[PDB]
Protein backbone atom coordinates (compact mmCIF):
# COMPACT_ATOMS: atom_id res chain seq x y z
CA UNK A 1 0.00 0.00 0.00
CA UNK A 2 1.63 3.57 -1.36
CA UNK A 3 0.09 6.60 0.48
CA UNK A 4 -1.66 4.97 3.20
CA UNK A 5 -1.07 4.78 7.37
CA UNK A 6 -0.78 1.94 9.75
CA UNK A 7 -4.11 0.06 10.43
CA UNK A 8 -4.81 -0.28 13.62
CA UNK A 9 -3.87 -3.75 15.61
CA UNK A 10 -6.20 -6.51 14.40
CA UNK A 11 -8.40 -3.80 13.38
CA UNK A 12 -8.86 -5.51 9.99
CA UNK A 13 -10.03 -9.29 11.92
CA UNK A 14 -10.57 -10.66 8.31
CA UNK A 15 -7.83 -9.68 6.24
CA UNK A 16 -4.83 -12.67 5.98
CA UNK A 17 -1.16 -13.04 4.64
CA UNK A 18 -0.44 -15.77 2.06
CA UNK A 19 2.84 -17.32 3.02
CA UNK A 20 4.71 -19.22 0.83
CA UNK A 21 8.72 -19.20 2.11
CA UNK A 22 7.51 -15.05 2.82
CA UNK A 23 4.41 -12.84 2.59
CA UNK A 24 3.45 -13.12 -1.35
CA UNK A 25 -0.13 -12.07 -1.51
CA UNK A 26 -3.39 -11.25 0.86
CA UNK A 27 -6.40 -12.45 1.27
CA UNK A 28 -10.01 -12.12 3.41
CA UNK A 29 -11.54 -14.61 5.19
CA UNK A 30 -15.52 -15.65 4.64
CA UNK A 31 -15.91 -18.46 6.56
CA UNK A 32 -14.85 -20.56 9.22
CA UNK A 33 -13.04 -22.58 6.96
CA UNK A 34 -12.84 -20.00 3.44
CA UNK A 35 -10.50 -17.19 2.19
CA UNK A 36 -10.87 -14.85 -1.16
CA UNK A 37 -7.87 -14.54 -2.83
CA UNK A 38 -6.82 -13.39 -6.47
CA UNK A 39 -6.23 -16.15 -9.18
CA UNK A 40 -2.86 -14.85 -9.79
CA UNK A 41 -1.80 -15.36 -6.29
CA UNK A 42 -1.86 -19.49 -7.18
CA UNK A 43 0.54 -21.42 -5.96
CA UNK A 44 -0.12 -25.42 -5.45
CA UNK A 45 0.64 -25.29 -1.30
CA UNK A 46 -0.08 -22.25 0.67
CA UNK A 47 -0.04 -21.84 4.56
CA UNK A 48 -2.60 -18.73 5.63
CA UNK A 49 -1.75 -16.28 8.25
CA UNK A 50 -4.63 -15.37 10.68
CA UNK A 51 -4.36 -12.30 13.18
CA UNK A 52 -1.58 -11.26 12.00
CA UNK A 53 -0.82 -7.20 12.68
CA UNK A 54 3.27 -7.69 12.22
CA UNK A 55 4.35 -10.60 9.77
CA UNK A 56 7.86 -10.77 11.37
CA UNK A 57 7.39 -10.63 15.07
CA UNK A 58 5.18 -12.97 17.40
CA UNK A 59 2.65 -11.10 18.87
CA UNK A 60 0.18 -14.21 20.34
CA UNK A 61 -3.21 -13.56 18.18
CA UNK A 62 -1.61 -15.42 15.20
CA UNK A 63 -2.54 -18.82 14.00
CA UNK A 64 -1.22 -20.48 10.98
CA UNK A 65 -3.08 -22.86 8.65
CA UNK A 66 -2.04 -24.69 5.61
CA UNK A 67 -4.33 -24.28 2.73
CA UNK A 68 -5.98 -27.85 1.81
CA UNK A 69 -7.88 -26.88 -1.27
CA UNK A 70 -7.14 -24.25 -3.91
CA UNK A 71 -9.69 -23.30 -6.66
CA UNK A 72 -9.21 -20.78 -9.08
CA UNK A 73 -12.04 -19.36 -10.90
CA UNK A 74 -12.87 -21.41 -14.14
CA UNK A 75 -13.11 -18.55 -16.46
CA UNK A 76 -9.76 -16.84 -14.76
CA UNK A 77 -7.49 -15.55 -18.16
CA UNK A 78 -3.62 -15.33 -17.62
CA UNK A 79 -3.99 -12.76 -20.11
CA UNK A 80 -6.66 -10.28 -20.00
CA UNK A 81 -6.98 -10.74 -16.15
CA UNK A 82 -10.67 -11.53 -16.80
CA UNK A 83 -12.36 -13.27 -13.55
CA UNK A 84 -9.56 -12.59 -11.35
CA UNK A 85 -10.37 -14.55 -7.71
CA UNK A 86 -9.73 -17.48 -6.10
CA UNK A 87 -11.24 -19.67 -2.95
CA UNK A 88 -8.70 -21.08 -0.11
CA UNK A 89 -10.05 -23.89 1.88
CA UNK A 90 -8.21 -24.39 4.92
CA UNK A 91 -7.00 -27.74 6.29
CA UNK A 92 -8.85 -26.70 9.70
CA UNK A 93 -11.07 -24.21 10.57
CA UNK A 94 -10.18 -20.97 11.67
CA UNK A 95 -11.32 -20.17 16.02
CA UNK A 96 -13.25 -17.33 15.29
CA UNK A 97 -12.52 -14.37 18.06
CA UNK A 98 -12.24 -10.89 18.54
CA UNK A 99 -8.72 -10.41 16.17
CA UNK A 100 -9.93 -12.91 13.96
CA UNK A 101 -13.28 -12.97 12.39
CA UNK A 102 -15.27 -13.20 8.68
CA UNK A 103 -16.14 -10.50 6.08
CA UNK A 104 -19.75 -10.12 4.83
CA UNK A 105 -20.23 -11.29 1.34
CA UNK A 106 -22.21 -8.06 -0.50
CA UNK A 107 -25.83 -7.79 -1.16
CA UNK A 108 -25.20 -5.33 -3.86
CA UNK A 109 -21.98 -3.78 -5.74
CA UNK A 110 -20.55 -0.56 -4.23
CA UNK A 111 -21.80 2.86 -5.99
CA UNK A 112 -19.36 5.28 -7.27
CA UNK A 113 -17.77 7.69 -5.06
CA UNK A 114 -18.49 5.26 -1.70
CA UNK A 115 -15.52 5.22 0.67
CA UNK A 116 -13.97 1.88 0.91
CA UNK A 117 -11.03 0.68 3.28
CA UNK A 118 -8.00 -1.59 1.28
CA UNK A 119 -5.20 -3.06 2.98
CA UNK A 120 -2.27 -5.29 2.81
CA UNK A 121 1.63 -5.85 3.37
CA UNK A 122 2.79 -4.71 -0.18
CA UNK A 123 5.30 -2.53 -1.17
CA UNK A 124 4.91 1.29 0.51
CA UNK A 125 7.00 2.82 -2.29
CA UNK A 126 5.85 3.87 -6.18
CA UNK A 127 9.79 3.26 -6.94
CA UNK A 128 11.58 1.09 -4.72
CA UNK A 129 11.37 -1.57 -2.25
CA UNK A 130 10.14 -0.97 0.76
CA UNK A 131 7.65 -3.93 2.53
CA UNK A 132 6.55 -3.36 5.54
CA UNK A 133 5.82 -4.97 8.57
CA UNK A 134 3.23 -3.87 9.81
CA UNK A 135 -0.11 -3.83 7.93
CA UNK A 136 -1.32 -1.19 6.38
CA UNK A 137 -4.35 0.80 5.19
CA UNK A 138 -5.49 3.26 2.75
CA UNK A 139 -9.12 5.21 2.24
CA UNK A 140 -10.21 5.54 -1.08
CA UNK A 141 -13.44 6.02 -3.41
CA UNK A 142 -14.91 3.73 -6.22
CA UNK A 143 -14.53 5.42 -9.61
CA UNK A 144 -17.25 5.44 -12.12
CA UNK A 145 -16.63 2.54 -14.88
CA UNK A 146 -16.24 5.19 -17.40
CA UNK A 147 -13.71 6.85 -15.51
CA UNK A 148 -12.11 3.43 -15.20
CA UNK A 149 -12.02 2.29 -18.75
CA UNK A 150 -10.99 5.75 -19.78
CA UNK A 151 -7.93 5.02 -17.75
CA UNK A 152 -7.27 1.83 -19.56
CA UNK A 153 -8.88 1.73 -22.56
CA UNK A 154 -9.94 -1.95 -24.05
CA UNK A 155 -8.81 -3.52 -20.58
CA UNK A 156 -11.74 -3.51 -18.19
CA UNK A 157 -13.39 -6.55 -18.55
CA UNK A 158 -16.54 -6.91 -16.80
CA UNK A 159 -14.98 -8.29 -13.56
CA UNK A 160 -12.97 -5.30 -13.20
CA UNK A 161 -13.77 -2.21 -11.14
CA UNK A 162 -11.41 0.54 -10.19
CA UNK A 163 -10.75 2.37 -6.55
CA UNK A 164 -8.72 4.73 -6.01
CA UNK A 165 -6.88 8.37 -7.49
CA UNK A 166 -6.08 9.92 -10.75
CA UNK A 167 -3.42 12.53 -8.86
CA UNK A 168 -1.02 9.27 -7.95
CA UNK A 169 0.69 9.11 -4.87
CA UNK A 170 -2.11 6.67 -3.10
CA UNK A 171 -2.75 3.11 -4.43
CA UNK A 172 -2.24 -0.80 -3.43
CA UNK A 173 1.02 -2.28 -4.67
CA UNK A 174 2.96 -5.81 -5.39
CA UNK A 175 2.01 -8.15 -2.57
CA UNK A 176 -1.08 -6.35 -1.85
CA UNK A 177 -2.81 -8.64 -4.55
CA UNK A 178 -5.57 -11.31 -3.33
CA UNK A 179 -6.32 -8.96 -0.29
CA UNK A 180 -9.81 -7.06 0.68
CA UNK A 181 -11.61 -3.71 -0.53
CA UNK A 182 -14.37 -3.22 2.40
CA UNK A 183 -17.24 -1.00 1.45
CA UNK A 184 -20.06 -0.39 4.00
CA UNK A 185 -19.35 -3.19 6.04
CA UNK A 186 -18.75 -5.82 2.76
CA UNK A 187 -16.22 -7.59 0.68
CA UNK A 188 -16.25 -5.45 -2.29
CA UNK A 189 -13.47 -5.95 -4.07
CA UNK A 190 -10.16 -8.06 -4.36
CA UNK A 191 -6.83 -6.46 -4.86
CA UNK A 192 -5.66 -7.18 -8.31
CA UNK A 193 -4.01 -5.35 -10.57
CA UNK A 194 -2.62 -1.63 -12.35
CA UNK A 195 -0.10 -0.27 -14.30
CA UNK A 196 2.43 0.71 -12.14
CA UNK A 197 1.92 1.51 -8.62
CA UNK A 198 0.00 4.85 -7.70
CA UNK A 199 1.28 6.48 -11.13
CA UNK A 200 -0.89 9.03 -12.40
CA UNK A 201 -4.30 8.27 -13.77
CA UNK A 202 -3.76 4.61 -13.64
CA UNK A 203 -5.81 3.49 -10.81
CA UNK A 204 -5.92 0.34 -8.78
CA UNK A 205 -8.42 -2.16 -10.76
CA UNK A 206 -9.95 -4.82 -8.66
CA UNK A 207 -12.57 -7.91 -8.77
CA UNK A 208 -16.13 -7.13 -8.46
CA UNK A 209 -16.75 -9.79 -5.77
CA UNK A 210 -20.44 -9.23 -5.69
CA UNK A 211 -20.17 -10.80 -9.46
CA UNK A 212 -19.04 -14.35 -7.78
CA UNK A 213 -21.55 -14.44 -4.49
CA UNK A 214 -23.03 -17.38 -5.99
CA UNK A 215 -19.85 -19.20 -7.11
CA UNK A 216 -18.43 -18.33 -3.66
CA UNK A 217 -21.31 -19.96 -2.23
CA UNK A 218 -21.53 -23.22 -4.15
CA UNK A 219 -17.86 -23.66 -3.91
CA UNK A 220 -18.16 -23.99 -0.75
CA UNK A 221 -21.31 -26.04 -0.55
CA UNK A 222 -19.64 -28.66 -2.87
CA UNK A 223 -16.37 -28.69 -1.21
CA UNK A 224 -17.83 -28.78 2.32
CA UNK B 1 22.70 -16.04 -25.19
CA UNK B 2 19.21 -15.43 -26.41
CA UNK B 3 18.10 -11.21 -27.28
CA UNK B 4 15.63 -11.23 -24.84
CA UNK B 5 18.43 -12.20 -21.98
CA UNK B 6 19.11 -7.93 -22.44
CA UNK B 7 15.83 -7.11 -21.77
CA UNK B 8 15.20 -5.13 -18.13
CA UNK B 9 13.36 -7.30 -15.73
CA UNK B 10 9.67 -6.83 -15.94
CA UNK B 11 7.28 -6.78 -12.62
CA UNK B 12 4.62 -6.38 -14.38
CA UNK B 13 0.61 -4.91 -13.74
CA UNK B 14 -0.57 -7.83 -11.32
CA UNK B 15 0.11 -7.17 -7.63
CA UNK B 16 1.50 -10.88 -6.14
CA UNK B 17 5.30 -10.58 -5.53
CA UNK B 18 6.54 -13.75 -6.35
CA UNK B 19 10.28 -14.29 -6.60
CA UNK B 20 12.00 -14.85 -9.55
CA UNK B 21 15.27 -14.59 -11.44
CA UNK B 22 16.27 -12.59 -14.81
CA UNK B 23 19.70 -11.86 -16.52
CA UNK B 24 21.48 -9.07 -15.46
CA UNK B 25 23.76 -8.51 -18.31
CA UNK B 26 25.65 -5.25 -16.87
CA UNK B 27 26.70 -7.77 -13.88
CA UNK B 28 27.42 -10.92 -15.85
CA UNK B 29 24.82 -12.87 -13.51
CA UNK B 30 21.14 -14.31 -13.01
CA UNK B 31 19.81 -12.07 -9.89
CA UNK B 32 16.51 -12.08 -8.26
CA UNK B 33 13.65 -9.63 -8.68
CA UNK B 34 9.62 -9.14 -7.94
CA UNK B 35 7.52 -10.47 -10.29
CA UNK B 36 3.76 -9.11 -10.07
CA UNK B 37 2.63 -12.68 -11.19
CA UNK B 38 1.05 -12.11 -14.77
CA UNK B 39 2.41 -11.15 -18.23
CA UNK B 40 5.81 -12.18 -17.98
CA UNK B 41 8.00 -10.93 -20.46
CA UNK B 42 10.97 -13.88 -21.46
CA UNK B 43 13.84 -12.66 -19.08
CA UNK B 44 11.82 -14.46 -16.08
CA UNK B 45 13.12 -18.07 -14.79
CA UNK B 46 11.88 -20.14 -12.10
CA UNK B 47 15.65 -20.93 -11.34
CA UNK B 48 18.93 -19.76 -10.85
CA UNK B 49 19.60 -23.08 -13.03
CA UNK B 50 16.95 -22.13 -15.38
CA UNK B 51 18.58 -18.82 -16.14
CA UNK B 52 21.78 -19.99 -16.08
CA UNK B 53 21.30 -22.43 -18.44
CA UNK B 54 19.44 -19.75 -21.19
CA UNK B 55 21.34 -16.60 -20.47
CA UNK B 56 25.12 -17.33 -19.38
CA UNK B 57 26.49 -15.76 -16.19
CA UNK B 58 28.19 -17.08 -13.37
CA1 LIG C 1 2.99 -11.41 13.98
Amino acid sequence: IVGGYTCEENSLPYQVSLNSGSHFCGGSLISEQWVVSAAHCYKTRIQVRLGEHNIKVLEGNEQFINAAKIIRHPKYNRDTLDNDIMLIKLSSPAVINARVSTISLPTAPPAAGTECLISGWGNTLSFGADYPDELKCLDAPVLTQAECKASYPGKITNSMFCVGFLEGGKDSCQRDAGGPVVCNGQLQGVVSWGHGCAWKNRPGVYTKVYNYVDWIKDTIAANS
Amino acid sequence: RPDFCLEPPYTGPCRAGIIRYFYNAKAGLCQTFVYGGCRAKRNNFKSAEDCMRTCGGA
